[PDB]
Parts: C-alpha cells; sequence; structure tokens
C-alpha cells in the first residue's frame, strides 16, 4: 500500500528500478511494453543524470575539468 | 666569569615571518632559542572535541584530528588564559578555556565545503585565521549529510603535541662561509654560496680560521597565522626566562634544606 | 583522502590552499608556477599539493539518501 | 554489473575500479589460481636414469 | 596500547624534586645535579655558561636514555670556589643575558615599524 | 519507552523494530538495516 502511491525512483532504488525495468522489458515479447519499458528506463536515466549534474555540478565537475585539461 | 652582550638587527619585518640577526652569543644559547621556538612557546588550540552527531563519510575520529591543527590567534589571549591542568574549578571554564561550536547540514543539492569559517567561537578575539585566502577545509559534506559538535581550547606547548607548533620552519644557520671547519666539504666547488655568505664568487670557501668563535646567528621564524614572528620570539624569551628563574630557585631551596 | 591541514615535515597550513591550487591550475597556470605563486618556498611543504589523492570525491559518491 | 556505468555502481555500494572476476560463497571473496600442468597431446622424450630405462616417450 | 602521556615530559609527579644535589667522591669539590623533567634545552645553555667561567675545571651534562626525562650536570670547580654558587651565578648571568636580549630585539623591533 | 528505532539499508527511513518481529523496512520492503548513532557522551580529544 505505501509503494502503490509513493513513486518509485525515490530515492537509492534507482539502480535497482532500471535493473528491474530493463529486467520486464527483456522479459517481456511484446512491443508496446518493450517500448513502454525502454522509454521509462531512458527518462530514468536522464532523470539520474540531471539529478547527479545538480549535486555535482561544483566541485566534482570542476575537479574532472581539471583534470582533463592536465592530462 | 659572566655572561655577554648580545646584539640584535632584523633585516626583514613581515607579518607573516621575520628575519633576525644576534650577535655575539654562544652556540648553545642560540640552539636553545631555536628549540624554545618550535616547542616551548604557550599558544591556543582544540584540544576537547564533543562530537553529538557527524553522518560524514570519514572517521569518528577524523574531525577531531583535523579540529586539532586548526590554527586560532591568541596574541593577547595566550598570556591571560591560564593552563587547564592548574585550573581550580571543574568544566572547561572561560577564563581558561575558549569554546567553540559547529553546526552546518547540507540542505542543498551541491556538496558542502565546512571550512573553519563555521567554528563559531563565544569570544571575539579567539578566532582561525579568517580575518584578512581561502579557509582551512575541515571536511566535504553531501545532501543528507550533517556534522553537530562543539570544541573547547586551551593553551599549551609543542612539547605536549603539534597542534601548540606556532612556527612554521625556523632557517637557525651561522658561519655561512666554512670558515670554522665544523663542515668539511670533499669537492667545494660543488656546492652553493648561502643566501647570507659576503665571499665573493671567486673563492669557494672562507679560509681557516683557529681562533674563532661562532657569531652572527641567523633566524627566519615563519609564523603559521596564530602568532606574530616577534610575539613568538618574546614569548619564547619570557619562558626561558621563567624556566631559568624556576630553576634557580628550586637549586636555592634546595641548597637551604640541605 | 582529504588535503591535509598543516606539513607533516615543516608544519605551515596547507589545508586552506587545495581549493585555491585547482583554480590556478584550472586557469592558466602550471604546477611549478602555482606552487611558488601560493606561496610554498620549501620543497617539503609542496607535496602536499603534488602528492595528495583526492578520494573524498568519491566516497561521496556512496551518497546515504537521495 | 555487466557493461553497468560507474552511476549504477556507486549507487550500488560498488567501485568501478574493483577488477571483479572472483565468486562470493557464503560471503567471503573466493578467487581460483590458476593451476599449470603438462601440455596434453604433445609428445615427450624424457631420459629419467633412476630408472631401468634409458629414455622414456610420455604422452 | 602502553605509549606514555604528553604531560610526563615537563610535568612533576608527586614526590619528585625538580633537582638534587649529590657529591662526587672521586674527587674534591664535584657535585653531579640531577635535574627532572627536562631536556637538552635547559642544560646546553648552562653547560656553555659555566665553560665561560674560568674557575670551572670540567662541566658537561648527559642524558641516561632519551625516553627518561632526565638529565644529569656534573660541575667540579677549584677547591676555593663550591659548585652551588657557580651553578647560582650561570643562572644568574644567564638570566641577565636573556632579559638584556629580549629588551634589545623589542626596541629593535619597536623602532623596526616606521622608522 | 525505547522502541529500538532502525535505519533502513537503502531507503534510510526510520522504522520501530522490536523483539520477536521480522527485519524488514515499513516500506518497500528490503532485508538491511543499521542502527543509529548512541546517546551516550561522545567526548574525543583532538590529539
Ligand atoms: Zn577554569
Ligand atoms: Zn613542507
Ligand atoms: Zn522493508
Amino acid at each position: 500500500e505505501k509503494e502503490r502511491f509513493r513513486k518509485a525512483p525515490p530515492n537509492y532504488a534507482m539502480k535497482k528500478t532500471q535493473l528491474l525495468k530493463e529486467k520486464a522489458m527483456a522479459e517481456d515479447l511484446g512491443d508496446q511494453d518493450k517500448a513502454k519499458q525502454i522509454q521509462d528506463q531512458l527518462n530514468e536515466l536522464e532523470e539520474r543524470a540531471e539529478a547527479l549534474d545538480r549535486q555535482r555540478t561544483k566541485n566534482i565537475s570542476a575537479i574532472s575539468y581539471i583534470n582533463q585539461r592536465n592530462r | 666569569p659572566y655572561a655577554n652582550q648580545p646584539t640584535v638587527r632584523i633585516t626583514e619585518l613581515t607579518d607573516e615571518n621575520v628575519k633576525f640577526i644576534i650577535e655575539n652569543t654562544d652556540l648553545a644559547v642560540a640552539n636553545s632559542i631555536r628549540r624554545v621556538f618550535i616547542a616551548e612557546v604557550p599558544i591556543i588550540a582544540i584540544d576537547w572535541v564533543q562530537i553529538d552527531a557527524n553522518s560524514s563519510v570519514l572517521h569518528d575520529e577524523f574531525i577531531a584530528h583535523r579540529l586539532g591543527l586548526i590554527p586560532l590567534t591568541s596574541d593577547d589571549i595566550v598570556d591571560k588564559l591560564q593552563y587547564s591542568r592548574d585550573c581550580t574549578c571543574e568544566e572547561f571554564c572561560p577564563e581558561c578555556s575558549v569554546e567553540f561550536t559547529l553546526d552546518v547540514r547540507c540542505n542543498e543539492d551541491q556538496t558542502r565545503h565546512v571550512t573553519s569559517r563555521d567554528l563559531i567561537s563565544n569570544s571575539p578575539r579567539v578566532i582561525p585565521v579568517t580575518s584578512r585566502q581561502d579557509d582551512i577545509l575541515i571536511v566535504k559534506l553531501r545532501k543528507g549529510q550533517e556534522l553537530r559538535l562543539r570544541a573547547y581550547a586551551k593553551k599549551g606547548f609543542g612539547k605536549e603535541h603539534a597542534k601548540w607548533n606556532p612556527t612554521a620552519g625556523v632557517a637557525f644557520e651561522y658561519d655561512p662561509d666554512n670558515a670554522l671547519r665544523h663542515t668539511v666539504y670533499p669537492k667545494p666547488e660543488e656546492w652553493p654560496k648561502s643566501e647570507y655568505s659576503e665571499l665573493d664568487e671567486d673563492e669557494s670557501q672562507a679560509p681557516y680560521d683557529p681562533n674563532g668563535k661562532p657569531e652572527r646567528f641567523y633566524y627566519n621564524v615563519e609564523s603559521c597565522g596564530s602568532l606574530r614572528p616577534e610575539t613568538i620570539v618574546l614569548s619564547a624569551l619570557s619562558g626561558l626566562k621563567k624556566k631559568l628563574s624556576d630553576l634557580q630557585t628550586q637549586l636555592s631551596h634546595e641548597i637551604q634544606s640541605d | 583522502m582529504i588535503i591535509p591541514v598543516r606539513c607533516f615535515t615543516c608544519g605551515k597550513i596547507v589545508g586552506n590552499k587545495w581549493e585555491a591550487y585547482l583554480g590556478l591550475l584550472q586557469a592558466e597556470y602550471t604546477e611549478g608556477d602555482a606552487l611558488d605563486a601560493l606561496g610554498l618556498k620549501r620543497y617539503c611543504c609542496r607535496r602536499m599539493l603534488l602528492a595528495h589523492v583526492d578520494l573524498i570525491e568519491k566516497l561521496l559518491n556512496y551518497a546515504p539518501l537521495e | 554489473l555487466n557493461g553497468l556505468t560507474d552511476r549504477d555502481l556507486c549507487e550500488l555500494n560498488e567501485c568501478p575500479l574493483d577488477p571483479g572476476g572472483y565468486f562470493i560463497i557464503n560471503g567471503s571473496e573466493k578467487v581460483l589460481i590458476a593451476q599449470e600442468k603438462m601440455a596434453t597431446n604433445t609428445v615427450y622424450v624424457f631420459a629419467k636414469k633412476d630408472s631401468k630405462y634409458a629414455y622414456t616417450g610420455e604422452c | 596500547m602502553n605509549a606514555p602521556p604528553a604531560f610526563e615530559s615537563f610535568l612533576l609527579f608527586e614526590g619528585e624534586k625538580k633537582i638534587t644535589i649529590n657529591k662526587d667522591t672521586k674527587v674534591p669539590n664535584a657535585c653531579l645535579f640531577t635535574i627532572n623533567k627536562e631536556d637538552h634545552t635547559l642544560g646546553n645553555i648552562i653547560k656553555s655558561q659555566l665553560l665561560k667561567d674560568p674557575q670551572v675545571l670540567f662541566a658537561g651534562y648527559k642524558v641516561p636514555h632519551p625516553l627518561e626525562h632526565k638529565i644529569i650536570i656534573r660541575v667540579q670547580t677549584t677547591p676555593d670556589y663550591s659548585p652551588q654558587e657557580a651553578f647560582t651565578n650561570a643562572i644568574t648571568d644567564l638570566i641577565s643575558e636573556l632579559s638584556l636580549l629580549e629588551e634589545r630585539f623589542r626596541v629593535a623591533i619597536k623602532d623596526k615599524q616606521e622608522g | 519507552q525505547q522502541p529500538m528505532i532502525y535505519i533502513c539499508g537503502e531507503c534510510h527511513t526510520e522504522n520501530e523494530i522490536k523483539s520477536r518481529d521480522p527485519i524488514r523496512c515499513r516500506e518497500c520492503g528490503y532485508r538491511i538495516m543499521y542502527k543509529k548513532r548512541t546517546k551516550r557522551l561522545v567526548v574525543f580529544d583532538a590529539r
């Protein structure tokens, strides 16, 4: 009942949710179901990337920039 | 059968280090003054940290370790406070200690940089080196973590721990030209000239000098930021004088008792 | 894992220079120039900015919540 | 973790630097040491002296 | 686990004396001064100052063991000059010299600032 | 009246687990959970 209304991505199960969606898409032989699962996985990946960018906007990104320019 | 009349001359006076020269003194006194500069110099520092909630990734003791190494300015406070060991009360009284507090919690999305600026001190003059150049980074927190604690500062000297070591590095050097032959260079031509060397670029080292005592000791006391260099020198001299006075008093009492 | 507060050998504060060092290296300056631009004369204090490994980032990657 | 980005690895309490290739039995990292032996289907002609034969064509 | 604390290098323990005099029996007018909770800082200057005095025939300290905080100073003067007064005079003149050095350094600093 | 609160594994959400009860989170449902920091006087010496 809690997970019914509580949306899935929050918060640490992003990788687990993506793996479950990928497994469901692989198991499902249908076309519409596979497309929906792929779209959901892409949306989850984009959300995770945006969250990481927001969190890693400073320091975590500047360090990568300095490392690449130094190499 | 008495002491000598040493002379002093400052060559560079700044707010980070001083380069003075002491002439007409024995080597033992100079070396002792150096070791006092490094070891026996009263200064305030963090020595008692009470951690209430530390959700960071580092160890619980890591926070205390880093906080112990954060310098604190004590230009006019070290001479007033007394050693906690010789206190005549209970709990860290402000008359013999300084209280600190740190309460930071990363709420926004970006990662926090908990610096020394977060140390809110109760006293105005006892603050980390942030008056007048980034601040000492303590730890990095991320959304969801926190670091709440309060610590107290006390007076101590380097002989007890490195936290009470104001001087960064003392450049003690005497007799730039190897005149007293205290060191024998196998190939003098292969060595560079000292910064204080008066010898020309032709000759490698000054000639031998049988009847010659070490004089003109050079110093480069470098303050870490807590105590001023000249203040460090004055405190060291006062402490050495106090130690000699106490030794003399003890010797007099021992002789009288016998 | 994290930049120390003071140099082990000398004792000079070096904790408050890691960010400045990274910024100077990023802008245009090189290492050999940035080190003496920050004010590090002795070679013992220069290892703290060259030898130090910044592993706290990888630790922060494992965020507890959210 | 077959060809998985470092993001998920970090989110799954793992690191991308782990070489991997080790079994997990009862929560213990087990590794199989690569044993070496004599190549099969190859003829070897030794000369054992502490025996009655001058030469031996092992295979 | 058995590492000693940091206060046992300078702080006196209940019952331990800061200084003890002990006369030697091998030669006349020779006493060994044993100091507790000190290091080379407080013995090398005294050794040199004693060396300055011509009436002191012998003067030198040592450290029985680096981990132990103790130093023995052996002094031997002429028969008409006891070593106790020699030690007292060395400490007194050393203190005077340090005070004078401090005053000169202070005046030099105060003159250096805008002058 | 201390019901031995716990912290979930991945959710990091507080849970009240008492004796003779299964070890699971109030939501989703996992099998890993850690404890909370003690309430004692955790005092260190910055040495
Ligand atoms: Zn008190
Ligand atoms: Zn150094
Ligand atoms: Zn659960």
